[PDB]
């Protein structure tokens, strides 16, 4: 009706889950076979979270190291999604590779094990980076997020941590799959998904009806970061002064045409927050320090993934067509 | 030495 949000499909992949057998969406009905639990040691901790602890380990059946997501409690739903989209996804570009799937026989924890990636720590590893070295790994995140839009998934969680680099490899996995959801035309979502300072403008309006378009506003916030030494690039203390961060730089004309597009009612709390700001110029950010790793292309892509509407941003597919990668060697 | 089941 009147008072309604007004509905958005995605531009690309729209019918894609549609056409499928319904046991590819239909992640509730998915039935786990466990592995062996024994099969698996832990020889060091790599990462803790509120969703999940991580190890490195060892297979005993075979020496191989691998790595062991141990998920802390959570709906048995939650886990059979990311099971299933890691299982529809393996063996795509650029995407982690599940090996199997035990559970604690006391305590019932269930565990994945993974594909070991090398990682060097984006705190570490970023700053590093050429220009050639961030148009390479962008290029190599573009292939996951089109792989796995073309596969009907939108990720919901781009950002650095969830980004494993190999660099002595150049060899890039795109990791954590438990925000993931399946893109069904019309159907709306959960907007607390992502990360605060990764979240999309129709996360911190409350719109929806959101798509893998998502994920580019993610990917956008973690070029910025990369090309302009600035992690994270916006940085909101919540999820209200996050979209105020964003309107310093974009500005608010395009976020009130955006809001006015869609009839999304804004949060009467930004009322006394947000005002009115001018679009500043992406040159404002470049400085000594940066100045290598910034070219018209860099920017040029930078605009065309960083818009509020949803919309109007680069697929993963018309990003990885853009200036910026024609030097990447393919 | 075990936890969540798995042995270190
Ligand atoms: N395959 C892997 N290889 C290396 N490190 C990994 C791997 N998977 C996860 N990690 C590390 O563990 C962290 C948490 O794993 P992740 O799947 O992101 O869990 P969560 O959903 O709890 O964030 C990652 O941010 C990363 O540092
Ligand atoms: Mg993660
Ligand atoms: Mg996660």
């Amino acid at each position: 009706g009147s008072s309604g949000p007004v509905p958005s499909r995605a531009r690309v992949y729209t019918d894609v889950n549609t056409h499928r057998p319904r046991e590819y969406w239909d992640y509730e009905s998915h039935v786990v076979e466990w592995g062996n639990q024994d099969d698996y040691q832990l020889v060091r901790k790599l990462g803790r979270g509120k969703y999940s602890e991580v190890f490195e380990a060892i297979n005993i059946t075979n020496n191989e190291k691998v790595v062991v997501k141990i998920l802390k409690p959570v709906k048995k739903k939650k886990i059979k999604r990311e099971i299933k989209i890691l299982e529809n996804l393996r063996g795509g570009p650029n995407i982690i590779t599940l090996a199997d799937i035990v559970k604690d026989p006391v305590s019932r924890t269930p565990a994945l094990v993974f594909e070991h990636v090398n990682n060097t720590d984006f705190k570490q590893l970023y700053q590093t980076l050429t220009d050639y070295d961030i148009r390479f790994y962008m290029y190599e995140i573009l292939k996951a997020l089109d792989y796995c839009h073309s596969m009907g998934i939108m990720h919901r969680d781009v950002k650095p941590h969830n980004v494993m680099i190999d660099h002595e490899h150049r060899k890039l996995r795109l990791i954590d799959w438990g925000l993931a959801e399946f893109y069904h035309p019309g159907q709306e979502y959960n907007v607390r998904v992502a990360s605060r300072y990764f979240k999309g403008p129709e996360l911190l309006v409350d719109y929806q009806m959101y798509d893998y378009s998502l994920d580019m506003w993610s990917l956008g916030c973690m070029l910025a970061s990369m090309i302009f030494r600035k992690e994270p690039f916006f940085h909101g203390h919540d999820n209200y002064d996050q979209l105020v961060r964003i309107a310093k730089v974009l500005g608010t004309e395009d976020l009130y045409d955006y809001i006015d597009k869609y009839n999304i009612e804004l949060d009467p709390r930004f009322n006394d927050i947000l005002g009115r700001h001018s679009r500043k110029r992406w040159e404002r950010f470049v400085h000594s320090e940066n100045q290598h790793l910034v070219s018209p292309e860099a920017l040029d892509f930078l605009d065309k993934l960083l818009r509020y509407d949803h919309q109007s941003r680069l697929t993963a597919r018309e990003a990885m067509e853009h200036p910026y990668f024609y030097t990447v060697v393919k | 030495c075990r936890l969540y089941g798995f042995k270190w």
